[PDB]
RNA sequence: UAAUAACCGCAACAGGUCUCCAAGAAGCAAAAUCUUUAGUUAAAUAGAAUAACGCAGGUAAGGGAAGUCGGCAACAUAGCUCUGUAAGUUAGCAAGAAAGAGUAGCUCUGGUGAUUAUCGAAUCAGAACUUUAAAGGUUAGGGG
RNA sequence: GUCAUCUAAUUAGUGACGCGCAUGAAUGGAUCACCGUGAUUCCCACUGUCCCUAUCUGCAAUCUAGUGAAACCACAGUCAA
RNA sequence: UGUCGGCUCUUCCUAUCCAUUUCAAGCAGAAUUGAAAAAAGGUAUGAUUGUUCACCAUUUAAUAGGGAACGUGAGCUGGGUUUAGACCGUCGUGAGACAGGUUAGUUUUACCCUACCGUUUCGGUAGAUUUUCAAAGUAUUUAGAUAGUAGCACAACUCAGUACGAGAGGAACCGUUGUGUCACGCCACUGGAUUAUUCAAUUAUUUGAUCAAAUAGUGUUGAGAAUCUAACACGUGUUGAAAUAAUGGCUGAAAGCCUCUCAAGCCAGAAUUUCGUCUAGAUGAAUACUUUGUCUUUUUCUUGUUACUUUAGUACAAUUGAAAAU
RNA sequence: CUGUUGCUUAUAGACGAUGGCAUCAGAAAUCGGUGUUGUAAGCUUUAGAGUUUCUUAAUCAAUACUCUCGGGUAUUGAAUG
């Protein structure tokens, strides 16, 4: 027969099967379409999420009914210390997709990049990139490098730089660096390589990749929830109280005669450590140089972005950071792969200037009141301690 | 804004506002202060209040 | 009869949710029946927020108003709702004023405050309000 | 032995099986809850992790039966004192009808007796002052 | 059934009409005050019954050491026509 | 073969109710009416009845019709039907009968194979020799045959009291701004749970009293951080190109004229299809380090792999294989 | 080179898996920062309504100010040294 009353199906079929990922970092599966009539530029970065905080933003839009005072909005603080470029790789378009032709590597490789090639460093002889470094200047092994460059300029269409983070500047306990291939989009392949070769061993900062008021496509791996039922995972209706053998489940898992459970039926499984790529994430503040603090024109108290007591479970943010708009996929300390948007937005919101009237730096535990610990002591006065 | 019961200075975007039927509205800072206000508790007898600390010392 | 774009207000009134009557039309309580402009869903009861025209039946009041279906507008509700400028406010009790489809208010006075969301939506209500919270 | 191991149940079965003796606190109560003399710490095995779906016990914003065959289940009223208590009626009842007020702590005062001032009993009433404004830990009517 | 009433809405309830397929007088007819772990309807209070599900505890479930059965079983076990 | 209905959930058909694109009207506007492409999306809340059905009160853009053993009972419920108690009405002399009525009436097992959702462990892809090379092992960065697919809809301002029309009445394209729901998240702000038996208070019993606790399987109450979470907070899915379907057309024969073509060649046109983007993904690629430089088989060491060890045996550089297009 | 094992391991988790570190490891306290509750225990303010007395003082006395923005707790899935 026909279902008595029609309803929207629960859950999404574009994500089935729901297989949890293995590597914590989420590989970006596509880069913005190459434009051949501009100066070569990096199209991505890699930052570690720290937490969230709320801001009061002045509205700079036209023909809107939002209050002139401000709009309270949530932001996300993604700490991005500068990365180090450690080579580049040239791809070629064949009848079976891209095919990595060669890969040129720099001379001096940090110990945070060598660790990625081993599974037990404390017992490993740590001889990675040793023969490559020791014979770097030899004439035989210098012509090979010059040969690789001429191969890429002739038989390649895509050039990417193998950039890795620096793990000594983040409060994470991890030591090995996270490696990302950031494509270069710009002029012809002759000048892409000349740009890629110019970047070797040279740190790249986020302001050289992104710009102010730029929307980005963050790609990351969501929170881990483990085995979960049908009510949490898909969202089906919980059965009445009278039910025998329990309530929180799907009742009918298929009609009789197909004689098989469909792939579309809501089933128990593992919701959790998935990979999701959101789009159109507006950047509010670019914490580079002058804007590395949390002060504004309206509120001129000199305070760092770290709330009183530090970001929970994370620590203290002291290096370059972003201010994404809203919630990005993944809990604190996750490795977030930012990316320049593949489909740039033309809405009047995406073209709006971001003017911030206030950024909350009060503590994130309990119902905290003060903003800086140098103003809690002034309002509360002298305690019995220290007196 | 200033909390009705506790007398503390409310931050921005924090607290809940209660509007009575007699056109008077109050803004609080937490549910701890709102709950004690709905039970007619006198802030002049509650020690941690900013109102109590202003009265003495 | 509404004049403008309502924002998002967390609806706290359901079907068969008695509200008071801030009007002076000799009606006391109006139990909500439906909500005008409610895009429904399976097994979902109609929800009324602040500034939402409803359809309510009078179960207590004067005889010419009792046992009939009217059209009302919610002026204050007890469910906390957040304004766009980061204000979190709630009232003391639910209430609603009897209007018609054109928005012409049937009564002539309103007792107690009126929420801002339900004042700019219907300009015929803001004039009668003592205050607009 | 006279039983959550000696009896009858296929057994060291949460079932069944007639009696005598009986401490304190608290209350109207051999009620619920805690302890003294007495008995026992073993009575179809335990450790780790703290997923789903469960059995048992709970709580919740705003609305309050719109859920459903049906207020099923759950929630709510609950002790005592005072005031008050309808229709109907076999004149007995309905009636704890419905409804409303009080209840704590500390310091005091008075009333209720025996022997010719002393001595003994928990019981009722009243007055100040203080607080977190008081039967509600347990027991404990939903009403029309 | 029809007509009033109950509700916004009543195959339900109550009160009336009675050519009653097929009621009717110890196969008892009418009448109920009290009483009932009896049957039915509507109000007040109350609430996760529901909007709409969230979360907490014990025992399990999962893994492990020791011990360790039963129902069932032609041969067995991917689909379309 | 557990025989009605309902709750829950998935999918399929189009004989389409709404949204998209088009023709016709006795289409001036608004409303409506007939038909064509099209099944990717959506199709409600309640009173009475066990009801499917029905009839009413609302709401929405619409509240369309159907199948899957009259989908779905080791998924549930047991309202009816459909055993055993009892009552009434008619029939029967009597036991008793009644698709007539009323009330009360036990819903068993999955630990098996497969299916589906998740999760591991071992194996693995055959033609490469510019030593600046080639192959195997370990690891990282990538690649993407295939499978899925995601965004829809409404409302308000302007257009505009304009076009139309005598008047009554009365739209639309671009643009701006919000809402609802679906999907993916997320913990700052707001709300909820809370055995941090956290801090405080307090009822009964016991430590001679104070302090400090304990017991009532968590005594109870108030506040309550962390974490979890919101249908209760808040963000993203306004995102581009090409080709199409019904239809409207261009040049144009057949058939000196006419015709969009049951002709050759083209253009515009859908919520459509395909790239783009999102998720899972097999054979692969590059680089780093260890080796190997023709070769495998059997025993054997390791948690396991490669290199490695012994006795053997086997060939030793030199004539092959490309026009494209019609 | 990989695996086991260890940190009663986390950004993961039913078990495997996955992620980090493995002597510059790791853990434990302590001191700060940040939170939750509401002024700790000892004695004093004839505070204190009254009773009792020596016989014209002390005793007992709910509550209550001073020391007290005090004490207690604070990663257990919080952040420094």
């Amino acid at each position: 027969s026909h279902r008595k009353f029609e309803a929207p199906r629960h859950g999404s079929l574009a994500f089935h099967p729901r297989k949890r990922v293995h590597k914590v970092r989420a590989t970006v599966s596509a880069f913005p379409k190459d434009n051949a009539a501009e100066k070569p530029h990096l199209t991505g970065f890699l930052g570690f999420k720290a937490g969230m905080t709320h801001v009061i933003r002045e509205v700079k839009r036209t023909n809107t009914k939002l209050p002139k005072d401000g709009v309270l909005e949530p932001v996300t603080i993604i700490e991005t210390p500068p990365m180090v470029v450690a080579g580049f790789v040239g791809y070629k378009k064949t009848t079976t997709g891209l095919k990595p032709i060669t890969a040129v590597f720099a001379e001096h490789i940090a110990d945070e990049f060598k660790r990625r090639y081993t599974k037990k460093w404390y017992k490993n002889t740590k001889n990675q990139f040793a023969v490559h470094t020791e014979k770097y200047n030899d004439v035989k092994a210098k012509s090979k490098r010059e040969r690789q460059i001429r191969l890429i300029k002739n038989r390649c269409d895509v050039v990417r730089v193998i950039a890795h983070t620096q793990m000594a500047l983040v409060p994470l306990k991890q030591k090995k660096a996270e490696v990302m291939e950031i494509q270069i989009n710009g002029g012809s392949i002759a000048e892409k390589v000349d740009f890629a070769v110019s970047l070797l061993e040279k740190q790249i900062s986020v302001n050289s990749v992104f710009g102010t008021d730029e929307c980005i496509d963050v790609c990351s791996v969501t929170k881990g929830h483990g085995y979960n039922g049908v009510i949490k995972r898909f969202g089906v209706r919980h059965l009445p109280r009278k039910t025998h053998r329990g309530l929180r489940k799907v009742a009918c898992v298929g009609a009789w005669h197909p004689a098989r459970v469909s792939w579309t039926v809501a089933r128990a499984g593992q919701m959790g450590f998935f990979k999701r790529t959101e789009v159109n994430k507006k950047i509010y503040r670019l914490g580079c140089g002058d804007l590395k603090n949390a002060k504004t024109e309206f509120d001129i108290t000199e305070k760092g972005i770290t709330p009183m007591g530090g970001f929970p479970h994370y620590g203290v943010v002291k290096n370059d950071f972003l201010m994404i708009k809203g919630t990005v996929a993944g809990i604190r300390r996750r490795v977030i792969s930012l990316r320049k948007a593949c489909f740039p937005s033309t809405t009047r919101t995406a073209q709006e200037q971001i003017v911030l009237k206030f950024i909350d730096t009060s503590s994130k535990y309990g119902h905290s009141r003060f903003q800086t610990t140098t103003e809690k002591k002034a309002r509360m006065g002298p305690m019995k301690k220290d007196l | 804004q200033v909390c009705a019961f506790s007398g503390f200075k409310i931050p921005v975007a924090k607290g809940r506002k209660y509007v009575r039927l007699d056109l008077k509205s109050f803004t609080f800072i937490n549910k701890k202060s709102l709950m004690q206000f709905l039970r007619k508790t006198n802030p002049r007898k509650v020690f941690w209040t900013a109102i109590y600390r202003q009265l003495n010392k | 009869g509404r004049q403008g774009n309502k924002f998002r207000v967390t609806c706290g009134l359901n079907n068969a949710s008695t509200v008071n009557c801030a009007d002076n039309t000799g009606a006391k309580t109006l139990t909500i029946i439906s909500v005008k402009g409610f895009h429904g869903r399976l097994n979902r009861l109609p929800r009324a927020g602040c500034g939402d025209m409803v359809v309510a039946t009078c179960k207590k009041g004067k005889p010419e108003y009792r046992k009939k279906m009217h059209t009302a507008v919610i002026i204050r509700q007890r469910r906390t709702w957040r304004r766009k400028d980061g204000v979190t406010l709630y009232f003391e009790d639910n209430a609603a004023v009897i209007v018609n489809m054109k928005g012409e208010m049937k009564g002539s006075a309103i007792t107690g405050p009126v929420s801002k969301e339900s004042a700019d939506l219907w300009p015929k209500i803001s004039s009668n309000a003592p205050t607009i919270v």
